[PDB]
């Protein structure tokens, strides 16, 4: 179980990122994959979760709701974070997550157990 | 399919 973040970056306020998240060992459409983040000089927070057994359902942290869209595509064993409107508040180390084991997510962001090393995302304004 | 909220 690996999972490695790329697309990370430095952009505009106002713009967008799209993450992407590649599992290894496991199989990210049978586990509830998640988005976390830690902004500068913050404690890591939930920000997106979709659910596992290939489950449609999403939640996010209110923070972002309507402006990032988490998605998986099961074909290439990936999770996304579409990253639209984005704000300075929003710059941190963007770290895509797994729990232990096959199923739902359950309502919480607790008992994540697989973390990537995480990506930066910067967000500028003038 | 009735999937559980996530």
């Amino acid at each position: 179980g690996q999972l490695v973040e790329s697309g990370g970056g430095s952009v505009q306020a106002g713009g967008s990122l799209r993450l992407s998240c590649a599992a290894s060992g496991i199989d990210s459409s049978s586990y509830c994959m998640g988005w976390f983040r830690q902004r500068p000089g913050k404690e890591r927070e939930g920000v997106a979760r979709i659910n596992g057994l290939g489950g449609v359902k999403t939640a996010y942290a209110d923070s972002v709701k309507d402006r990032f869209t988490i998605s998986r595509d099961n074909a290439e064993n990936t999770v996304y974070l579409q990253m639209n409107s984005l704000k300075p508040e929003d710059t941190a180390i963007y770290y895509c997550a797994a729990k232990f084991s096959p199923g739902y997510c359950g309502g919480s962001w607790s008992n994540f157990g697989y973390w990537g090393q995480g990506t930066q995302v910067t967000v500028s304004s003038h | 399919d009735y999937e559980p909220e996530a």
